[PDB]
């Protein structure tokens, strides 16, 4: 699909292998923002909505936050804490023929607030005069085709521009890395993790009942001093063993 | 600064105003922006001009007693006699 | 909606008076009336909620409702019984109303 | 479909006290009472909200009564539901309310309750139909005319029936809640009582399902089950539940709080100075004292702009289209 | 007792429209939603149409939805109609039908306007 026009999947109930996506080597532009490259597929994300679309490939650098001029501030916006990835690369076997399926918005009327999917089509008028349709000057149609000829220069290719959206450590996760689940320890001074959630602990049993929902409780430093067990669902209280000195 | 016998005591409160004079109260905050119990805090009856700033939400009588609650400049209140934040 | 089932011509005479049989699974959700057609072509409605007949009707049976199929509102005949009946089954919300081809009276 | 029942609108509800009946139900762990600062989005008490009149039902005449609306939605809100036998099958959501945004459909049945996420041609008004049989007493098979085009659709879900059916007025109150990312669902069933106000005490507010979708949302219309015939209006004669079918509509507001013989719940929000004194000392008890708790300031009244006397432009085009460099 | 005096039955073309009438006797006229019940003379009875109160929504049949539009006005005391573009289906003798709800029932059927192409 086209960059305004950017197609969103909430991709769920995974045991999902990044590794292999990367390594996988006709993905050309690879980025991520706020985990690293070499720990994806080691943690629990809960998601992925993964927005995908086709740029030009000159057009790629205004996706990063802190840009604007053409994709930001009119077809689509990454904002400021946006903790995902960014893929590109080439389709121009895929997606160029001379085609020109694929749009942009060239004109909005203000700038656009980041992600929200705008297909308003009525013209943009720049100057005072109230245009209906036309394109002369100070009044302008805001979508134009991405002409995909395959015979130009670099950056006049179609790059398939996918980006990754999720949340870090919230409380029902269902899309997680491949990690098979050990088993429970009763008492020892072990290096736990519980969905990402990882430190050295001893893990104690529970009897005062709460309410039914969430996964964390935590403490006022906001540490976290109970955690759920994401199978059997009961609750090991974290206690350190040996703090203190000689 | 607010002044308050305890709300163990009373929900009554009396707010000090600090070191400026008290036409100038509802510009002095965004009272409009806030709920309207600080349109009384915004403007009001129990007003008196105090040296450190004036006094809203208690009244000023001329009768000495004992310093309960200080306030500054020799000016000290209480709640009593039907209670009231008396200065 | 679609079409109900009835029988398209009877023809008795001795005096005992047999049951025109009109069939169907649409008449549990609303059910089976009966609508005339006079001579004069005056259609009137001679009972109504499978029950009740009206004020002033000329007095005549009424309906049962066993199960599937309803015997109607017909007594022992007089002269005037050339004029025949409507099944109408109704619907539940949608209100779809079919009143077929009709029925003939005729000793 | 739309048999079109927008209705000029008839008799105004008035606005009933809301004493609590707002707290839902945070997490799963095992501490009991224990005074906690946790900080989530809850209910604010003894201010506006609003119920409305399901089906008017009046006396010898009136109108046909089918009057279910369409709001906006400030991000969360709390439900109530007065009536207790289950004319309520759904809800149904969307910000365009049209085919051009991925609209929520959730509606109850008999055995389970559908989950939907697609862009649907919404009818303006549609309503669902529960009647009597003459054959079978209580057959509630259940005709939803809600949905009509059926054009990219994602999310299919079957659970349990959320609403479920015994004298007395049973309370069973909601509160749902747009997040951005997860939307969260949280409800209680009460039992009988009779409060022809919200019924008294507090709520449980249990969670029973998620919904991993998270888009936007804006605007809200909730469902309701009824027979209504085609035929006559001042003869309406649906006749089911007449009056206690009221449903009470509640608002969310940035608004910080406590919990607590286990885990119950509290408040920690400024709005009087004595709020605001409980907001800086961090204390819901104040003893006595002066207490310097905020600050003060004159606030902008408008704003100037003061510009010299100039009147031509600059020459941009003098170098940018220019010959050369 | 209510029978719906109803004329105007007459001289049309196949696809023109005739505005015929369901004027009506006896009966309240925003408290009843009066329907249509066509019958060929030769065939049996069907039927084809109804309104509401107000004229805010207008179901037809199954077969005919949308080629009529029949609708009510309270200061001309007649119901008018285009009958729009009829592929020869309209050699009827039509009847109009006032309900009161006894679970979907009819109550008095008027004389009957006949309208009639000439093939
Ligand atoms: C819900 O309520 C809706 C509004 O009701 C309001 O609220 C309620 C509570 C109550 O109080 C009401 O009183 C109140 O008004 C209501 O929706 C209305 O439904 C009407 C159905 O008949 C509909 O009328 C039709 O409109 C279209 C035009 O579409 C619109 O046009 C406007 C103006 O240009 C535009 O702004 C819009 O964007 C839309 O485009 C029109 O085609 C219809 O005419 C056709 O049908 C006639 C039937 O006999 C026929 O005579 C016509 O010739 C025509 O047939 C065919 O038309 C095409 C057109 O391309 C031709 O190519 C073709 O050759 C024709 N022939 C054949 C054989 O195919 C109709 O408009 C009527 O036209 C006749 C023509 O003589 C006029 O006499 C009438 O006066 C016209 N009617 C009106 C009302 O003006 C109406 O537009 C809807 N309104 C709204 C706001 O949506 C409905 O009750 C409920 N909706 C549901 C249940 O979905
Ligand atoms: C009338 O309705 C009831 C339920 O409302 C039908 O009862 C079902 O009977 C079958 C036969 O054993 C059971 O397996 C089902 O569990 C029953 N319940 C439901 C909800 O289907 C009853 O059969 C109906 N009567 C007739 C004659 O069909
Ligand atoms: C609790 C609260 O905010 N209540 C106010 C009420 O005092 C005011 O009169 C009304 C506007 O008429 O708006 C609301
Ligand atoms: C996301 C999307 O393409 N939605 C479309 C909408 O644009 C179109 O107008 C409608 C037709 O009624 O069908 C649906
Ligand atoms: C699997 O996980 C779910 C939720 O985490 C839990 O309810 C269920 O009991 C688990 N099943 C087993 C066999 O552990
Ligand atoms: C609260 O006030 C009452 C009377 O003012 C007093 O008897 C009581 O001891 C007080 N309690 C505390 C904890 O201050
Ligand atoms: C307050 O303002 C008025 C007028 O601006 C002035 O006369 C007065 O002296 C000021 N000070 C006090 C302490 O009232
Ligand atoms: C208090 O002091 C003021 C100062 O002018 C005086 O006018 C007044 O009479 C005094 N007494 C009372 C009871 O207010
Ligand atoms: C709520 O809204 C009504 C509007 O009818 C208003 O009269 C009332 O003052 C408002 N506030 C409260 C607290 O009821
Ligand atoms: C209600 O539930 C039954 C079985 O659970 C299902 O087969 C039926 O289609 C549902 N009704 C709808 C979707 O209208
Ligand atoms: C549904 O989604 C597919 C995905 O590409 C799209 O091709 C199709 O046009 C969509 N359907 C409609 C009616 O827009």
């Amino acid at each position: 699909a086209s960059v305004y026009a950017w197609n969103r999947k909430r991709i769920s109930n995974c045991v999902a292998d990044y590794s292999v996506l990367y390594n996988s080597a006709s993905f050309s532009t690879f980025k991520c923002y706020g985990v690293s490259p070499t720990k994806l597929n080691d943690l629990c994300f809960t998601n992925v909505y993964a927005d995908s679309f086709v740029i030009r490939g000159d057009e790629v650098r205004q996706i990063a936050p802190g840009q604007t001029g053409k994709i930001a501030d009119y077809n689509y916006k990454l904002p400021d804490d946006f903790t995902g990835c960014v893929i590109a690369w080439n389709s121009n076997n895929l997606d160029s023929k001379g085609n020109y399926n694929y749009l942009y918005r060239l004109f909005r009327k203000s700038n656009l607030k980041p992600f929200e999917r705008d297909i308003s089509t009525e013209i943009y008028q720049a100057g005072s005069t109230p245009c209906n349709g036309v394109e002369g000057f100070n009044c302008y149609f805001p979508l134009q085709s991405y002409g995909f000829q395959p015979t130009n220069g670099v950056g006049y290719q179609p790059y398939r521009v996918v980006v990754l959206s999720f949340e870090l450590l919230h409380a029902p996760a269902t899309v997680c890395g491949p990690k098979k689940s050990t088993n429970l320890v009763k008492n020892k001074c072990v290096n736990f993790n519980f969905n990402g959630l990882t430190g050295t602990g001893v893990l104690t049993e529970s009897n005062k009942k709460f309410l039914p929902f969430q996964q964390f409780g935590r403490d006022i430093a906001d540490t976290t001093d109970a955690v759920r067990d994401p199978q059997t669902l009961e609750i090991l209280d974290i206690t350190p063993c040996s703090f203190g000195g000689v | 600064s607010v002044i308050t016998p305890g709300t163990n005591t009373s929900n009554q409160v009396a707010v000090l105003y600090q070191d400026v004079n008290c036409t100038e109260v509802p510009v002095a905050i965004h009272a409009d922006q806030l709920t309207p119990t600080w349109r009384v805090y915004s403007t009001g009856s129990n007003v008196f001009q105090t040296r450190a700033g004036c006094l809203i939400g208690a009244e000023h009588v001329n009768n000495s007693y004992e310093c309960d609650i200080p306030i500054g400049a020799g000016i000290c209140a209480s709640y009593q006699t039907s209670q009231s934040i008396i200065a | 909606s679609y079409e109900l089932t009835q029988p398209p011509s009877v023809s008795v005479s001795p005096g005992q008076t047999a049951r025109i049989t009109c069939s169907g699974d649409a008449l549990s959700k609303h059910y089976g009336y009966w609508y005339q057609q006079k001579p004069g072509q005056a259609p009137v409605l001679v009972i109504f909620k499978d029950s009740e007949r009206p004020s002033g009707i000329p007095e005549r049976f009424s309906g049962s409702s066993s199960g599937t199929t309803i015997t109607l509102t017909v007594s022992g005949v007089q002269a005037e019984d050339e004029a025949d009946y409507y099944c109408q089954s109704a619907d539940s919300s949608a209100t779809y109303w079919v009143f077929g081809g009709g029925t003939k009276l005729t000793v | 479909q739309c048999v079109n029942l927008t209705t000029r609108t008839q008799l105004p509800p008035a606005y009933t006290n809301s004493f609590t009946r707002g707290v839902y139900y945070p997490d799963k762990v095992f501490r009991s009472s224990v005074l906690h600062s946790t900080q989530d989005l809850f209910l604010p008490f003894f201010s506006n909200v609003t119920w409305f009149h399901a089906i008017h039902v009046s006396g010898t005449n009136g109108t046909k009564r089918f009057d279910n609306p369409v709001l906006p939605f400030n991000d969360g809100v709390y439900f109530a539901s007065t009536e207790k036998s289950n004319i309520i099958r759904g809800w149904i959501f969307g910000t365009t309310l049209d085919s051009k945004t991925q609209s929520l459909l959730i509606v109850n049945n008999a055995t389970n309750v559908v989950i939907k996420v697609c862009e649907f041609q919404f009818c303006n008004d549609p309503f669902l139909g529960v009647y009597y049989h003459k054959n079978n007493k209580s057959w509630m098979e259940s005709e939803f005319r809600v949905y009509s085009s059926a054009n990219n659709c994602t999310f299919e879900y079957v659970s349990q029936p959320f609403l479920m059916d015994g004298n007395f007025k049973n309370l069973r109150e909601f509160v749902f809640k747009n997040i951005d990312g997860y939307f969260k669902i949280y409800s209680k069933h009460t039992p009988i009582n009779l409060v022809r106000d919200l019924p008294q005490g507090f709520s449980a507010l249990e969670p029973l399902v998620d919904l991993p979708i998270g888009i936007n949302i804006t605007r809200f219309q909730t469902l309701l089950a009824l027979h209504r015939s085609y035929l006559t209006p001042g003869d309406s004669s649906s006749g089911w539940t007449a009056g206690a079918a009221a449903y009470y509509v509640g608002y969310l507001q940035p608004r910080t709080f406590l919990l607590k013989g286990t885990i119950t719940d509290a408040v920690d929000c400024a709005l009087d100075p004595l709020s605001e004194t409980k907001c800086t000392l961090k204390s819901f008890t104040v003893e006595k004292g002066i207490y310097q708790t905020s600050n003060f300031r004159v606030q902008p009244t408008e704003s100037i702009v003061r510009f010299p006397n100039i009147t031509n432009l600059c020459p941009f085009g003098e170098v940018f289209n220019a010959t050369r460099f | 007792q209510v029978q719906l005096v109803e004329s105007g039955g007459g001289v049309v073309q196949p696809g023109r429209s005739l505005r015929l009438s369901c004027a009506a006797s006896g009966f309240t006229f925003s408290s009843y939603g009066m329907h249509w019940v066509r019958q060929a003379p030769g065939k049996g009875l069907e039927w084809v149409a109804v309104i509401w109160y107000d004229g805010s929504n207008k179901f037809y049949a199954d077969s005919v939805k949308g080629r009529f539009t029949i609708s009510r006005d309270n200061s001309k005391n007649t119901l008018y109609l285009q009958m729009t573009s009829l592929r020869a289906e309209d050699t009827a003798v039509y009847y109009c039908a006032r309900a009161d709800y006894g679970d979907f029932f009819f109550d008095y059927w008027g004389q009957g306007t006949l309208v009639t192409v000439s093939s």
